[PDB]
């Protein structure tokens, strides 16, 4: 019913990439598990799978590189890529592979359940943290108010950012980052909220770089 | 080993209209095909297993058809929500080879955008560093002109723009123009102005500040 | 997964009947039961069935009223002694087993006619 990837953000390159994937409601089914990636911007490449019988006979292009296991008793799927290279930076999927009956006959498989999906991005460099800043809404009271947190130089992506923690959502905007000059990447989050409400409201942006493992709680309010 | 081929890799169409996405294959699968809509920043959701048989928790509006090699996709009167890149898969056959995937965008009606500049907190000065930020909020279509200037004096290749992917109800875009300034460059000037021209507006809205 | 065979087959006087029932593989499936059965007046029912493992013949089950050879993915049935009391539609169930993904098929079944001297 459920499952989610875990993995690291960075892996230096020409080395063994690991990666697991936690899973729930597996097993007393016949089940099957595949595992896909998709680098920045770019399609959907299916690598690999592994059945209830332990069976990962099949090709790919990475099949050469790639070993898939299993193990049963930590309910957790393992791939793992040999010789890493720039080319393999992506979102790395693990998804339930399920048959169907479809009339008289039985099979027509499909990626049933999808995971959250850990992004690797293999790399030399160093893992920064991010720096956060406040943007506060300017004197103009009519539409409505503006304001938004700042997340810059930071390495790797990504960073994920929620608004009181979470209760907010409506009217949100996060941006995605861009590359700056020296390598570190940057984003802002923005928030239109009424103009009534702003003396008398309180506004939070979670940040979270796992990566560096580093997390922030901003407050963003008028600056008197 | 089987491939596939979708097409076109990118289309529009407004809201109401029936839209369709195909699917190729090198070789007979027999409708072993899975289509998924994909969300970027999420995981794509399966919609159709079998070529034509929809998954239970999709609308009834996402349809299949085809045999063989060719497969097709419908979205008769389409949604705002329905804004993804769609992917065709097959799943006979060693590799289960996506297609390339294509792009469906919303084209909505004509919108301007609500123009804010955000001055450089205070807290990063300290640091040394200084960014002056300028958000263009929800407009359509994504071409827009944003011009920094520092004292009238016109910046070019000093800001970075990102611009957000069309909006799940609004079908709008959001543009985030920021400007970096050494912090001695910044401090040594007074007025710090954003012009945004767009097509949804007539005269060309500036919002500025003077840092003070 | 589409496995055709024969739509009708008239059994000669000696009362053989014979059809063949090709099926739809990924590729490289060791182990595969093809089943036969017979359609009555609205009842189905089992009258034989065989394992096939891949570079060798079939395997039949004992008191099967068929025999059978195999070439790739495909096996040539015939059926011997019959008479008008055995006139049906004999489908054929074919099914991957090893290795996985488990496949399932059935055809439209080979109408076999017979009538007795
Ligand atoms: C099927 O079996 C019968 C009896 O041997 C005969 O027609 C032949 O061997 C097979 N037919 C074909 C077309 O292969």
């Amino acid at each position: 019913v459920q499952l989610q990837e875990s993995g690291p953000g960075l892996v230096k390159p020409s080395e063994t990439l690991s990666l697991t994937c936690t899973v729930s409601g597996f097993s007393l089914t016949s089940y099957g598990l595949s595992w896909i990636r998709q680098p920045p911007g770019k399609g959907l490449e299916w690598i690999g799978y592994i059945w209830y019988d332990g069976n990962t006979n099949f090709h790919s292009p990475l099949k050469s590189r790639v070993t898939i296991s299993v193990d049963t008793s930590k309910n957790q799927f393992s791939l793992k890529l040999s010789s890493v290279t720039a080319a393999d930076t992506a979102v790395y999927y693990c998804a339930k592979t399920e048959g169907h009956y479809y009339g008289s006959n039985y099979g027509y498989y499909a990626l049933d359940y999808w995971g959250q999906g850990t992004l690797v991005t293999v790399s030399s460099a160093s893992t920064k943290g991010p720096s956060v800043f406040p943007l506060a809404p300017s004197s103009k009271s009519t539409g409505t108010a503006a304001l938004g947190c700042l997340v810059k130089d930071y390495f790797p992506e990504p960073v994920t950012v929620s608004w009181n923690s979470g209760a907010l959502t409506s009217g949100v905007h996060t941006f995605p980052a861009v590359l700056q000059s020296s390598g570190l990447y940057s984003l802002s989050s923005v928030v239109t909220v009424p103009s009534s409400s702003l003396g008398t409201q309180t506004y939070i942006c979670n940040v979270n770089h796992k990566p560096s493992n580093t997390k922030v709680d901003k407050r963003v309010e008028p600056k008197s | 080993d089987i491939q596939m081929t979708q097409s076109p890799s990118s289309l529009s169409a407004s809201v109401g209209d029936r839209v369709t996405i195909t699917c190729r294959a090198s070789e007979n699968i027999y409708s072993n095909l899975a289509w998924y809509q994909q969300k970027q920043g999420k995981a794509p959701k399966l919609l159709l297993y079998a070529a034509t048989n929809l998954q239970d928790g999709v609308p009834s509006r996402f349809s299949g058809s085809g045999s063989g090699t060719d497969y097709t996709l419908t979205i008769s009167s389409l949604q705002p929500e329905d804004f993804a890149t769609y992917f065709c898969q097959h799943l006979w056959g060693t590799p289960y080879t996506f297609g390339q995937g294509t792009k469906l965008e919303i084209k909505r009606t004509v919108a301007a955008p609500s123009v804010f500049i955000f001055p450089p907190s205070d807290e990063q000065l300290k640091s040394g560093t200084a960014s002056v930020v300028c958000l263009l909020n929800n407009f359509y279509p994504r071409e827009a002109k944003v011009q920094w200037k520092v004292d009238n004096a016109l910046q070019s290749g000093n800001s970075q723009e990102s611009v957000t992917e069309q909006d799940s109800k609004d079908s709008t875009y959001s543009l985030s123009s920021t400007l970096t300034l050494s912090k001695a460059d910044y401090e040594k000037h007074k007025v710090y102005a954003c012009e945004v021209t767009h097509q949804g507006l007539s005269s060309p809205v500036t919002k500025s500040f003077n840092r003070g | 997964m589409h496995v055709a065979q024969p739509a009708v087959v008239l059994a000669s006087s000696r009362g053989i009947a014979s059809f063949v029932c090709e099926y739809a593989s990924p590729g490289k499936a060791t182990e595969v039961r093809v089943t036969v059965l017979r359609q009555a007046d609205s009842q189905v029912t089992e009258v034989c069935a065989a394992t096939y493992m891949m570079g060798n013949e079939l395997t039949f089950l004992d008191d099967s009223i068929c025999t059978g050879t195999s070439s790739g993915n495909q096996v040539n049935l015939t059926i011997q002694g019959l008479r008008a009391m055995d006139t049906g539609l004999y489908i054929c169930k074919v099914e991957l087993m090893y290795p996985p993904p488990y496949y399932l098929g059935i055809g439209n079944g080979t109408q076999i006619y017979v009538i007795d001297p």
